């Protein structure tokens, strides 16, 4: 009956940490999936089991909106069965995602000329992401065999680096907004349907 | 938990932290060389001195890891690199006393002045001032004052400051486990532990050595031609069968031949080929000038020039209020990041500069998904190398033409040829003597062959048997002339140019033969050639992680240095020389001297 708040997911004013990344629950709404380009530099858009081509004829049981920024290489780490520091440690999307994955690029908000810091990932972990797990511990990441004792030195690692994004680096590095629709399927009465 | 691994996780926090400090240096910098500005000259010291110590902290950090318990070469590459970069090798009072001596050497030749004799009120610098005299001025005697006096004003300076130079750089080699500072210059060609393409320090001035023998029959005949062109310039000055003159050799050193063209120039009559005008003609700017270049690497496949290279990139001189250092550098400041600084004209010089510059580009652009540790050139030879094949394509009258800069009803005949060759042979043939024989004194200066007091003697004993130069003045050892030169006064290893300008010839021999280049070496234009591009990005992709061997091989099919592209460039120079030099004296006499 009501339109999904998309608006609220793509047009953040400040997207989260892609180890900190947003979910919203989308439900109970009309899902207008037609609204979803915001005239951006490099736009993307792939789907999994689903199909983006008339994507507003389909109803399903929660849909959920993942939201998070991470730099031009790294956006193809966000698609099923993908590795590197993001798939691994900050968003893991599973083998079956069964969605789509919305980026495009955030220069013009996400850089600063002395350097957006506001934007980490997970640099270090013990293990890998299950799909759709997040990672916000600060703990200091042990990487040698003395204790790390909570705080950063030698093989002791702050598991969260910066991007430090800047309007002037490469499009591989500049920062990319990327919102993860997953689009969730149960026994249940699909509340989330909409042309 | 074992200890490459903590190795491996150390070199991706060292990675991801040096790549965004690098940034704000290498910007800090680009900043300051766009925009002279006491602030810009401000936040780059500030950049530049956060990155050193960033550096000399993760020196020592990375120090903690002993390279004999990795087996992960890509790995100890990086860890050596790094832990190589150690400043904490020598104690904090000699490595004070280093650095202040590097800075004072640097400031005697940056800021060293001498004033004319006659009204000493009037004084020049080296650049503009004398290089200006060594350049252009045909007068034996103003030529001899400022070689002389910019040796014995500065170069005397020098003299005590580079004694102690070598002492401390020979200490801090040793205690980096190096025979000496020279041995330290030469582990740039290092491999150790890949079998096939492993290299010895002591293998480089063999192969140096070895291909230099080769290089001399070339030389003898370049440097009897030049004498015998200069003496008919200066019957009174030169002898016949003696060394040229130090100070009539186109600068400061003899460093490049070059500025003798015009006194050894083959066939004055038939003119040089300059596109300058045609690109005036055609209203061309530094934007026409870098697209011109970018279409020529799109031509052999390698990628057009990042979105911001264009919109960050200086490629005309802001000129007005604002002043920039307008030396071509090709800027990788990491995180795709690449720019060129350039305060480029309407001309030729300018045009194949562009080609150059954005080569050193295409190695960064391509090496970019390499370690940070090991994004560079495979060793200190092949960046300066992978540039110059650029301007030689780019130059060719077949590159000219193809791009509407030479009209058709040009056409070349041999004697251009030869006039062409004889002209880079001055520029690329006369510096190898000149650098070989450089770097083999500092070679044999950091091994302790040559004692202080035998410095200046032995160094124009090789200048003339090596070089066939000979002093116009006598030197004792209150001189010190190689710290006369930027790069020896300035901790530059030399011998890079050596190397250089042989990879140059095997990496464009190698790629003309992948574009099915028929005919001379030197006509040829690698254009459209993606085979071309592809075997050479085939080693630009590589950076440092490979060995320089194979990343030569991958390029040329040889594991080592050779001179015979060298040599097959200037082969119809070769043939013409000794020709020209039927009826004159080939190789010279170290005894003669201008002094008598
Ligand atoms: C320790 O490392 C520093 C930093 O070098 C930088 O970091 C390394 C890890 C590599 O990635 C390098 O490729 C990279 O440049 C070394 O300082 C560097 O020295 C070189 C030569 O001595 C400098 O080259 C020149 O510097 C002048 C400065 O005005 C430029 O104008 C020239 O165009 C040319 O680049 C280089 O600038 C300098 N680095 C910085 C940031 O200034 C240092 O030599 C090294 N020490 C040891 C013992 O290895
Ligand atoms: C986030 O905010 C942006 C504004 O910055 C919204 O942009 C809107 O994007 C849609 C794309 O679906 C545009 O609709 C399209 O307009 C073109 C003509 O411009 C039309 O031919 C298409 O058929 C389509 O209707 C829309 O014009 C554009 N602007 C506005 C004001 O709506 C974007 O919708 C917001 N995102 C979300 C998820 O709400
Ligand atoms: C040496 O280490 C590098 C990594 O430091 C190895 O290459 C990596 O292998 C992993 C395994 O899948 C990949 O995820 C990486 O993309 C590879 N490259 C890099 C740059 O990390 C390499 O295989 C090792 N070699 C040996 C002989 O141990
Ligand atoms: C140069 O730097 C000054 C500050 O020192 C700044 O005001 C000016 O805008 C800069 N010029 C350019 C062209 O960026
Ligand atoms: C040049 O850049 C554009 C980006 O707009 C890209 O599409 C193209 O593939 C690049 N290379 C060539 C040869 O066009
Ligand atoms: C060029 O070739 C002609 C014959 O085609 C010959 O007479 C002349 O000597 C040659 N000149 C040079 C410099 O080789
Ligand atoms: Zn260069």
């Amino acid at each position: 009956t009501n339109l999904c708040p998309f608006d609220e997911v793509f047009n953040a004013t400040r997207f989260a940490s892609v180890y900190a990344w947003n979910r919203k629950r989308i439900s109970n709404c009309v899902a207008d999936y037609s609204v979803l380009y915001n005239f951006a530099p490099f736009f993307t858009f792939k789907c999994y089991g689903v199909s983006p081509t008339k994507l507003n004829d389909l109803c399903f049981t929660n849909v959920y909106a993942d939201s998070f920024v991470i730099r031009g290489n790294e956006v193809r780490q966000i698609a099923p069965g993908q590795t590197g520091n993001i798939a691994d440690y900050n968003y893991k999307l599973p083998d079956d995602f069964t969605g789509c994955v919305i980026a495009w690029n955030s220069n013009k908000l996400d850089s600063k000329v002395s350097g957006n810091y506001n934007y980490l990932y997970r640099l270090f972990r013990k293990s890998n992401l299950k799909p759709f797990e997040r990672d916000i511990s600060t703990e200091i990441y042990q990487a040698g065999n003395k204790p790390c004792n909570g705080v950063a030195g030698f093989n002791c690692y702050f598991p969260l680096r910066s991007y430090g994004f800047r309007p002037t680096y490469g499009v591989g590095h500049q920062p990319y907004r990327v919102v993860v629709l997953s689009f969730e399927l149960l026994h249940a009465p699909a509340t989330v349907c909409g042309p | 938990s074992t200890i490459e691994e903590q190795a491996k996780t150390f070199l991706d926090k060292f990675n991801h932290e040096a790549e965004d400090l690098f940034y704000q240096s290498s910007l800090a910098s680009w900043n300051y060389n766009t925009n002279i500005t006491e602030e810009n000259v401000q936040n780059m010291n500030n950049a530049g001195d956060k990155w050193s110590a960033f550096l000399k902290e993760q020196s020592t950090l990375a120090q903690m890891y002993p390279l004999q318990e990795i087996q992960n070469l890509t790995v100890k590459l990086q860890l050596q690199a790094l832990q190589q970069n150690g400043s904490s090798v020598l104690s904090e009072d000699k490595s004070k006393r280093l650095n202040t001596i590097l800075n004072t050497m640097s400031t005697i030749y940056s800021t060293g002045k001498v004033c004319n004799p006659d009204n000493p009120q009037e004084c020049l610098l080296l650049e503009p001032g004398l290089n200006e005299i060594m350049a252009n001025s045909l007068d034996y005697n103003e030529r001899l004052w400022a070689w002389e006096s910019w040796r014995s004003e500065v170069g005397k300076q020098l003299r005590p400051l580079y004694e102690e130079y070598v002492v401390l750089k020979n200490e801090m080699a040793r205690a980096n486990h190096y025979e000496d500072y020279g041995d330290y210059w030469r582990g740039d060609y290092e491999v150790n532990g890949v079998d096939g393409y492993d290299y010895s320090r002591g293998q480089l001035i063999e192969d140096v050595e070895h291909t230099f023998e080769e290089i001399k029959p070339l030389y003898e005949h370049l440097h009897a031609y030049v004498r015998a062109k200069l003496m008919n310039a200066y019957p009174s000055y030169i002898s016949p069968i003696g060394c040229l003159p130090a100070h009539l050799l186109g600068d400061m050193w003899g460093r490049f031949w070059t500025n003798l063209y015009s006194l050894t120039v083959p066939f004055g009559q038939k003119p040089n080929i300059d596109v300058t005008d045609a690109m005036v003609d055609q209203a061309w700017d530094a934007q026409r000038i870098f697209k011109e270049a970018e279409k020529f690497f799109v031509s052999v496949g390698l990628p057009n020039m990042t979105q911001g290279f264009w919109e960050n990139s200086m490629l005309t001189d802001p000129g007005n209020v604002q002043k920039a250092v307008c030396h071509p550098t090709a800027w990788d400041l990491g995180k795709g990041d690449f720019r060129i600084l350039m305060c480029t004209k309407v001309t030729m010089d300018d045009f194949l500069t562009a080609h150059h510059e954005m080569g050193h580009i295409q190695y960064d652009m391509a090496y970019a998904a390499q370690p940070f540790l090991l994004r560079n050139g495979a060793n200190e030879g092949f960046h300066e190398a992978v540039g110059e094949i650029m301007s030689l394509s780019a130059a060719t009258p077949k590159h000219l033409k193809s791009i509407g800069l030479l009209s058709p009803d040009f056409q070349e005949d041999n004697e251009t040829e030869i006039n062409f060759l004889l002209k880079q042979a001055l520029t690329i043939v006369g510096t190898l003597p000149f650098t070989y024989m450089l770097e083999k004194w500092r070679w044999m200066v950091f091994k302790g062959e040559i004692p202080k007091d035998q410095w200046m003697k032995k160094w124009w004993e090789m200048k003339r048997e090596i070089v066939g130069v000979v002093e116009p003045v006598p030197h004792d050892e209150t001189y010190c002339d190689p710290a006369s030169l930027f790069h020896v006064s300035n901790d530059y290893s030399f011998i890079r140019y050596y190397t250089r300008t042989l990879y140059q010839f095997q990496f464009q021999e190698a790629l003309c033969q992948a574009a099915k280049h028929e005919g001379p070496l030197h006509k040829c234009d690698i254009s459209n050639s993606t085979e071309a591009g592809q075997k050479l990005f085939n080693m630009l992709r590589l950076g440092k992680s490979e060995p320089w061997t194979l990343a030569l091989e991958n390029v040329v099919g040889a594991k080592n240095m050779n001179v015979r592209p060298l040599l097959n460039y200037f082969e119809p120079l070769f043939t013409w020389l000794k020709d020209q030099n039927k009826n004159s004296f080939v190789g010279w006499s170290t005894d003669w001297s201008p002094y008598a």
